[PDB]
This record gives structure tokens, C-alpha cells and sequence, in this order.
């Protein structure tokens, strides 16, 4: 998603 | 110890099955009450603790499959697959009704006037406030489909909405979370066991942050994020995002995180894990504060603990127990056991504490 | 009613 970005 | 563990109550004094505490059965919306359904026959009942009087618990029959008390008053939700009811116990009387379209899998208080509904395709919120129906918030998103749904819930302005569900994977428990913005109309999937967010006012910002923490065991270790949600404040330094690992001994090999809660007082989380390991994380920059195994059964259900800014919760075996930030010891811990002086002095300053001055 | 709890009596 767009919403939020951090480590797999 | 840097936490208070206290039990509470054994709901087996009651006179309660214990084939009764368990997820599907037994609810705790707020500390205020726990609801038990018990069914033998056809002959199904709610048993209602009242938490400052738990001798006298009151037992009524009932035919739903779901009860939930409202956080802040004895106003009990029943439901019956589409049926929804809401009862004032207080007066006997019936002071809401619903029927939804599709069935609710899963229900729960979000604040004291709303409850959210989830149906196997969408999430709705449902005002107590005069004529209000339930108004669908957002559809479900795909990657949830077949799991059991725990949990859900939102930032403290209802602008950001979280619902979570858990499938068995090659004998393990998978976590699936949708992370839903309000304004921007967006889902993001995750995986993900347990979450909440928490209002959190930086250092020189004039403004509280709003904080998305969420904790995951994937195939090969645990992590912990807290990750600002929604543009920063204008004039505000946005949070940077924290990621840190979340450790399960090497015997704990079908262990996971069951619940979150986090201290508006201590900007603490408390994660509690299936095996009943607690962990105590700082919230500003995620470091692992404590960790200890305060149950050998599950703690299935957990609450905020309004008195000490804790979390209170119950385990299968009926154990009711709450565990707080222990302000005499949390700062002479972090220094004396961490060896941690900075993040002493960071929690001192922020909750008022003695102890985090370097004495040489 | 069809209702999902009954209480007792207020006599
Ligand atoms: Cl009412
Ligand atoms: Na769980």
C-alpha cells in the first residue's frame, strides 16, 4: 500500500 | 521488578467453567467488567463480573452468540449473527436495535458512544447517538480473506482504522492487519499479529504525533515497528520510524504477539505474547525495557488499565491480571540492569521521575 | 420481545 513504508 | 504484576481475580471462584474463558466466549471491552457467555443445553447465559464487585456477579439467560459491555457504562451488546441490540442492564430495557445485511464475525467498542461491526466484506461503525445505523467506514481487503478476525481498532481522531485477523500456515500463526486512512481512502495490507496506536508528543514539536506500533513474528524472528501515520503537523519534526527486533527464546518455537497496549502516562507499549511472555517497549525510540513470562496460559483478552495506565487482561486458566510501569523502580532499572543512563534520564524528564541524574 | 437477554422481574 501507499499508506506506510518499513522493513519486510 | 520496572512493572507492577497484580491478579486480580480467578474466575473459577465464581463458580465460572473454565471451558468458558476463552476468546469466543469471554470479552473484557474496558476494566470495568468481563462478560462470560455459558451455554449447557439449549439454556445459553451471561455472566456479568462488575470488576469493583466481583463476589456478586449477575447471570441472566440469553440466546446471542456475541456479549459485549460498553467501555464506560452497564450497557451490554448482544448479537445473534445479523441481530444487533444494545441493553441499559440498569433499567432491563432495550435501548438500540440493528439488523445488518451480512453477518458480524466480529464486534467491539471503539470508544464509549461507538461500536465497529465486521462483516466478511466490510467494516462499519455504529454511533449510540440518536437515530445513527451503522455506516460502512471501508471495504475488507483481500489478503485478510479467511482469517479469524481478533481484533480492531483506531487512532484516538478515528482517522486511521485497523482490522486484524490470523490463519494457521504450515503450523504456524500468520497475522494479516488492514491499515485504513479515512481521508486518503487507502487500505495497506500487513503482516502483522498485534498493533495499536497511541498519541505521542515529541521533544520542540508543538504538535502530538500520531503513532501506528504493531509487532510481527515472520518465518525467521520477531520485529516491533512504531511508524508515524499522516502527514506530520505543520512546523512539526516528523517520527522517525523505529523498527526493532521482538525476541522468542529458542524454546518458544510456536510463540507470537496476542495484544498491545500502550501508556498515554509512560509512552510505554506492553506486548504480551500466545506462550505469556510480557515485553515493555519505550514508544519514543523502541527499545526493549523488560521481558518476562508473567502466565503459563494464554492471555487472550487485554484492556487499558485506567488506575495505572497498565494493561489488565485474562488468561485461559481464568486468571485476571494487570501489569503497570512501576514508577519507584522503572528509572533505577533502566540505569542499574539496561545500563542504560540515557534512556533513564529520557523516561525520567518525560513522566517527572527521580533517579535518571548521573551521580558520577 | 425477541429479545437477546431477559432480566428478572421488577415485582
Ligand atoms: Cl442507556
Ligand atoms: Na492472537
Amino acid at each position: 500500500g501507499n499508506l506506510i513504508t518499513f522493513s519486510p | 521488578l520496572p512493572i507492577r504484576f497484580q491478579e486480580h481475580l480467578q474466575l473459577q471462584n465464581l463458580g465460572i467453567n473454565p471451558a468458558n474463558i476463552g476468546f469466543s466466549t469471554l470479552t473484557m471491552e474496558s476494566d470495568k467488567f468481563i462478560c462470560i457467555r455459558e451455554k449447557v443445553g439449549e439454556q445459553a447465559q451471561v455472566v456479568i463480573i462488575d470488576m469493583n464487585d466481583p463476589s456478586n456477579p449477575i447471570r441472566r439467560p440469553i440466546s446471542a452468540d456475541s456479549a459485549i459491555m460498553n467501555p464506560a457504562s452497564k450497557v451490554i451488546a448482544l448479537k445473534a449473527g445479523k441481530t444487533l441490540q444494545i441493553f441499559n442492564i440498569e433499567m432491563k430495557s432495550k435501548m438500540k436495535a440493528h439488523t445488518m445485511t451480512d453477518d458480524v464475525t466480529f464486534w467491539k467498542w471503539i470508544s464509549l458512544n461507538t461500536v465497529a461491526l465486521v462483516t466478511d466484506n466490510a467494516v462499519y461503525h455504529w454511533s449510540m447517538e440518536g437515530e445513527s445505523q451503522p455506516v460502512k467506514m471501508f471495504d475488507r481487503h483481500s489478503s485478510l480473506a479467511g482469517c479469524q478476525i481478533i481484533n480492531y481498532r483506531t487512532d484516538a481522531k478515528q482517522k486511521w482504522l485497523l482490522l486484524t485477523g490470523i490463519s494457521a500456515q504450515q503450523n504456524r500463526v500468520v497475522g494479516a492487519m488492514q491499515l485504513y486512512s479515512v481521508d486518503r481512502k487507502v487500505s495497506q495490507p500487513i503482516e502483522g499479529h498485534a498493533a495499536s496506536f497511541a498519541q505521542f508528543k515529541m521533544e520542540g514539536n508543538a504538535e502530538e504525533s500520531t503513532l501506528f506500533c504493531f509487532a510481527v513474528r515472520g518465518q525467521a524472528g520477531g520485529k516491533l515497528h512504531i511508524i508515524e501515520v499522516g502527514t506530520p503537523p505543520t512546523g512539526n519534526q516528523p517520527f522517525p520510524k523505529k523498527a526493532v527486533d521482538v525476541f522468542f527464546p529458542p524454546e518458544a518455537q510456536n510463540d507470537f504477539p496476542v495484544a498491545m497496549q500502550i501508556s498515554e502516562k509512560h509512552d510505554v507499549v506492553f506486548l504480551i505474547t500466545k506462550y505469556g511472555y510480557i515485553h515493555l517497549y519505550d514508544l519514543e525510540t523502541g527499545t526493549c525495557i523488560y521481558m518476562n513470562r508473567i502466565s503459563g496460559e494464554t492471555i487472550f483478552v487485554t484492556a487499558p488499565h485506567e488506575a495505572t495506565a497498565g494493561i489488565i487482561g485474562v488468561n485461559r486458566k481464568g486468571q485476571v491480571l494487570s501489569v503497570c510501569v512501576e514508577e519507584e523502580n522503572i528509572i533505577p532499572y533502566i540505569t542499574n540492569v539496561l545500563q542504560n543512563p540515557d534512556l533513564a534520564l529520557r523516561m525520567a524528564v518525560r513522566n517527572n521521575l527521580a533517579g535518571a541524574e548521573e551521580l558520577f
